[PDB]
């Protein structure tokens, strides 16, 4: 219809631009985000192209933007690639300013800021990437997730999926989840992400990526056995 | 094999005896009445005279008279007279005059046009209901609004009111939705005319309203009778030419359609399927209710329902030898039926370069990979990698 | 000449029809002659630059 | 239909120009390195040649971008020509400012960027250009990598850009050794490069070579471009001369 | 050699199958006195891209042009030279009459 260009409207409302950017996140890797109650889990599916891909150089699916929020992406892989850049000095800045570290509620804001100014302009396209970011704030012990999608509107959701067949994920997760007790001890809450993110692998638990974010500045990164212990016990009660 | 035979029984030695029957009582039906038959016979063959000048019919004036023009060329007013009646004079028919003074002597000729052919189908199909197996609870709306209401009308006067007209089955490709029409008309046993939606669109400009005219006045003559356009969607963006089809054509084409199905016309008692794989393709006014009333939507079969449709195609194959068909279903998940049908083919062929006769388990693994290969491009993972 | 079929090349033509005269309502009429002259190969040549 | 400008997406989410661009690498030539705890090779074929083109008093498809990091080119040189020396101005940008040869990660993600740029903004064409970045850094050592036309980058242990890219892949896959030696690494890319390339008979002036290596010398990083005789000897040796 | 000569309104059709008995007369007429040449002037009417068909005067000319095809074929192997023929147009040109 109306996707010839990016500043007209649309006799039914809807920039197609930005409609077709949703589009292009199911191009990308699956991740997902759960929150406990003294944890959240990012995890990411870290699809292998060859075997030849490196695991020594070749980058994480998952980048830490500061040291206690934490960013996963779907989506166009070039394009993520300077919005984390543009994210991360902000959130540095952020620290020039007050002398207080980055605030995830300040930072959703950010990341959806240089999205939707892309969108505001007609000399540019937006980004083609939906994010989650996960984390802490500085002052609280209290888990913050938070989403951006390409449109420049950004959300809190208790667990969300996106990339690669999110949909099937994402009722998964309803199902599955709870509400009224979200888990609140770290590794069921980790195997309720593992079990999410072997469905759409299929068959994997090398293509399995677990990092978690954790109150006071600890972010850490699973190793790839540590994962493969939950998936044992995720085929064993199956 | 045993089983075959009890089959093979019944079906050689009734109809086979049935023709030797008939063979012998060609002869045999002349012989109880030679005296009405023969009689009529003689009086028939008296008035008529030889040869019968066929003529088409133009039109009749009723008083007992008509006119007529010849293929022969000359026009001619003629009576209504004689073995013939005016009910069984209607337009465009074409008539039987005696040749050495036109007076209609009968009328025996209705078609004989290259163009009913078109519209006709002299089907054998090679997979009929309960091979549409899974995807139940859907089948069940395309039954409503198809099946029941011919197969018991009884059902609709119960309830009051008029049988839903219509149906518009659409959705992802693969999805089934080609064999529902081809096997709900097997069950009711209607005329199935089937035309294309790329054979609606012409090559002649202004032809192609016409040719929306021949569908219904066919459909109308062979009811109760189920109107088969496949594909429909090829009406938003897909046209043969643009100076000798052209622009106007594709929006009258549709206009043309909906004086057909609910104008005055109106043409009660033809069942319209329309297959569409989008319906926001589709124009507004066509998917208003009222000419195909509810959507039928179907979606990727889903992961218990791709066993159904496993089960119908290796029925037909040698079975797995070590037994892995439970696990093909599970890696498969948000993929067509036409996947199914597209990894028997893939095993089946891979069996082929050997010439082997035989199909083993370890065929449906590799050919789930060479086909899931040939889906995704290297421009999917160029662009997003 | 293998399979002994009759090679029918088809492009959309007009001049394979002297009765309805176009290539539209030819694809029906395609199959009843291959039909009669069974088995047979229909060679449907997109060309895709023939108009 | 959307095959026009840049900011546009096609409904399926696709920006044809990236799809395009990378179709443009495959009309230059081979391009191959393999990976080797041992040092890497980066070997290049020639996209087309005469009998008077002078090819033997310089290289065009191998550019130093500084005294670690090289780089093989593979696709339209002119689009490559302004992105080498964007590249080499940064790779002394480095130099200066912290007094260390550039990491061969922030050299990568910095062109990936740059890339990405001129598809992302404004009404400037994309690049259609695939350099295999083959670097040392004290930090993991050897390094390979290669970049898309698209604007990001992934790590190797063999890869294979411009022409023939499917089956340059797959021989090299097919023979490739894990822990390898230099010097099979460097035979291992000429048996690939004879079945690839349509020309008759494998010629030196067809080649350039170049391979970065600590092992010739250690304490030291040696940047050694194979001359045209150096070249011309090691055919000799695997016997396709 | 011998010359011979028509254009394709002397292959006019004013009488019904007029038209098509022009096309045998030419040909046969050339292998007879063969080595010989026909020189067939403009066709431009019987060289028509596309037709109609749905109406009689289109037939008689469709009509010439299938038969025109069916005597070159024969006509190889012979010491006449095959047909000699101008055309205005480059798209005048069948697919079938420059096979
Ligand atoms: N539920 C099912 N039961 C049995 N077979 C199925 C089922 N669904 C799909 N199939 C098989 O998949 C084949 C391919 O699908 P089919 O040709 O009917 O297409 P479609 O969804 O109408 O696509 P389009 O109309 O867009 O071309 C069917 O002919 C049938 O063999
Ligand atoms: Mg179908």
């Amino acid at each position: 219809g109306y996707d010839r260009a990016l500043s007209i409207f649309s006799p039914d409302g809807h920039i197609f631009q930005v409609e077709y950017a949703l589009e292009a996140v199911k191009r990308g890797t699956c991740a997902v985000g759960v929150k406990g109650k003294n944890c959240v889990v990012l995890g990411c599916e870290r699809r292998s192209t060859l075997k030849l891909q490196d695991t020594r150089i070749t980058p994480s699916k998952v980048s830490k933007i500061d040291s206690h929020v934490v960013l996963s992406f779907s989506g166009l892989n070039a394009d993520s690639r300077i919005l984390i850049e543009k994210a991360r000095v902000e959130a540095q800045s952020h620290r020039l300013t007050l002398e207080d570290p980055v605030t995830v509620e300040y930072l959703t804001r950010y990341v959806a800021g240089v999205q939707q100014r892309y969108t505001q302009s007609g000399g540019v396209r937006p980004f083609g990437v939906s994010t989650l970011i996960a984390g802490f704030d500085p002052r609280d012990d209290e888990p913050k997730l938070y989403q951006t999608e390409p449109s420049g509107i950004y959300s809190s959701w208790s667990a969300q999926t996106i990339g690669r067949n999110s949909k099937t994920v994402r009722e998964f997760l309803e199902k599955n989840y709870d509400r009224k007790e979200p888990p609140a001890t770290v590794e069921e809450c980790v195997k309720l992400t593992v079990r999410s993110l072997l469905e759409v692998v299929q068959t994997g638990a090398k293509n399995i990526e677990i990092t978690v974010v954790k109150p006071d500045s600890d972010i850490v990164a699973l190793s790839s056995e540590e994962i493969n212990q939950y998936v044992t016990q995720i085929e064993q009660e199956k | 094999t045993r089983c075959k035979l009890k089959l093979l029984r019944m079906e050689r030695i009734k109809d086979h005896l049935l023709l030797e029957e008939e063979f012998v009582s060609n002869s045999e039906i002349l012989k109880p009445f030679e005296k009405k038959q023969e009689e009529e016979k003689k009086q028939l063959e008296e008035i008529r005279g030889n040869p019968l000048s066929i003529g088409t019919l133009e039109e009749i004036i009723d008083d007992d008279h008509a006119i007529v023009t010849s293929p022969t060329m000359p026009d001619y007013y003629v009576s209504i007279l004689s073995f013939v009646d005016k009910e069984l004079l209607e337009p465009g028919c074409s008539v039987l005059l005696h040749h050495k003074t036109m007076s209609i002597v009968g009328v025996l000729q209705d078609d004989a046009d290259p163009m009913v052919s078109v519209m006709k189908m002299d089907k054998s199909p090679t997979e009929s209901y309960s091979d549409i197996g899974g995807l139940e609870s859907q089948i069940q709306e395309i039954k409503e609004s198809v099946e029941l209401p011919l197969t018991h009308p009884e059902l609709y006067e119960e309830m009051g009111i008029k049988p839903p007209k219509g149906v518009i089955l659409y959705g992802a490709p693969g999805t089934g939705k080609t064999l529902l029409a081809k096997a709900v008309a097997n069950q009711t046993s209607a005329t199935f005319l089937r035309i294309v939606g790329s054979e609606l669109i012409q090559k002649y400009l202004g032809d192609g309203p016409r040719l929306c005219r021949q569908i219904f006045k066919v459909a109308g003559e062979n009811a109760p009778s189920i109107v088969f356009i496949d594909e429909i969607d090829a009406i938003g963006t897909k046209r043969y030419d643009s100076n000798s089809g052209g622009e106007r054509e594709i929006q009258r084409t549709m206009l043309e359609l909906l004086n057909q199905l609910d104008g005055f016309d109106d043409r009660g008692d033809v069942k319209v399927i329309m297959a569409t794989n989008k319906i926001e393709t589709l124009d507004p006014a066509l998917i208003r209710p009222g000419r195909i009333d509810r959507k039928i939507l179907f979606e990727n079969p889903d992961l218990s329902t791709k066993k159904k449709i496993l089960g119908i195609h290796t029925s037909k194959m040698n079975l797995s030898e070590d037994v892995n068909l439970e696990t093909l279903v599970t890696t498969k998940d948000d993929l067509s039926g036409a996947d199914i049908q597209a990894m028997c083919t893939e095993a089946g062929l891979l069996a082929l370069r050997e010439r082997r006769m035989q199909v083993t388990a370890e065929d449906f693994k590799q050919a789930k990979e060479r086909v899931m290969k040939n889906k995704v491009e290297e421009n999917l993972e160029g662009l997003y990698l | 000449h293998h399979t002994d079929c009759k090679f029918i090349r088809v492009s959309g033509a007009e001049l394979v029809q002297k009765y309805i005269g176009e290539g539209s309502r030819m694809v029906r009429e395609l199959f009843v002659m291959a039909r009669e002259h069974a088995p047979s190969i229909i060679f449907m040549d997109e060309i895709d630059s023939i108009g | 239909r959307y095959d026009s400008r840049t900011t546009i997406f096609s409904p399926e989410g696709r920006l044809y120009q990236v799809e395009y661009a990378l179709e443009s690498i495959s009309h230059a030539g081979t391009a191959i390195g393999i990976m080797a705890s041992d040092g890497i090779v980066l070997a290049a074929e020639r996209k087309v040649t005469s009998t008077l083109l002078e090819q033997d008093t310089s290289t065009e498809k191998l550019y130093k971008l500084n005294d670690k990091i090289a780089v093989a080119v593979a696709g339209l040189t002119a689009d490559a020509e302004i992105l080498i020396n964007t590249a080499r101005i940064h790779a002394q940008n480095y130099l200066k400012t912290y007094n260390e040869d550039i990491p061969v990660e922030i050299l990568v993600r910095r062109l990936s960027d740059i890339k990405q740029g001129y598809t992302q903004h404004g009404g400037l064409r994309p690049f259609g250009v695939s350099f295999i970045y083959a670097g040392y850094d004290d930090r993991y050592g050897y390094q390979l990598y290669t970049s898309n036309p698209s604007g990001n980058y992934t790590g190797w242990k063999a890869i294979s850009v411009g022409a023939n890219t499917s089956a340059a892949q797959t021989l090299l896959q097919m023979d490739y050794k894990d822990d390898m030696k230099v010097d099979d690494a460097i035979e291992l890319a000429l048996k690939t490069l004879s079945k690839t390339t349509d020309s008759s008979a494998l010629t030196y002036d067809r080649l350039e070579f170049a391979t970065i290596r600590k092992g010739a010398n250690d304490g030291e990083v040696y940047q050694k471009i194979f001359k045209p005789q150096e070249i011309k000897d090691i055919l000799v040796k695997t016997g396709i001369t | 050699a011998a010359f011979i000569r028509v254009n394709g309104s002397e292959f006019v059709h004013k009488y019904l199958g007029e038209g098509p008995r022009m096309v045998r007369d030419v040909f046969r007429l050339a292998r007879e006195n063969a080595p010989s040449i026909i020189f067939i002037d403009e066709v431009d009417s019987i060289a028509t891209k596309r037709f109609d068909a749905q109406t009689g005067s289109d037939r008689e000319v469709q009509r010439i042009l299938i038969e025109l095809l069916t005597q070159m074929d024969g006509f190889d192997q012979s010491t006449n030279v095959k047909v000699i023929m101008a055309t205005n147009r480059a798209d005048t040109l069948d697919p079938a009459l420059l096979r």
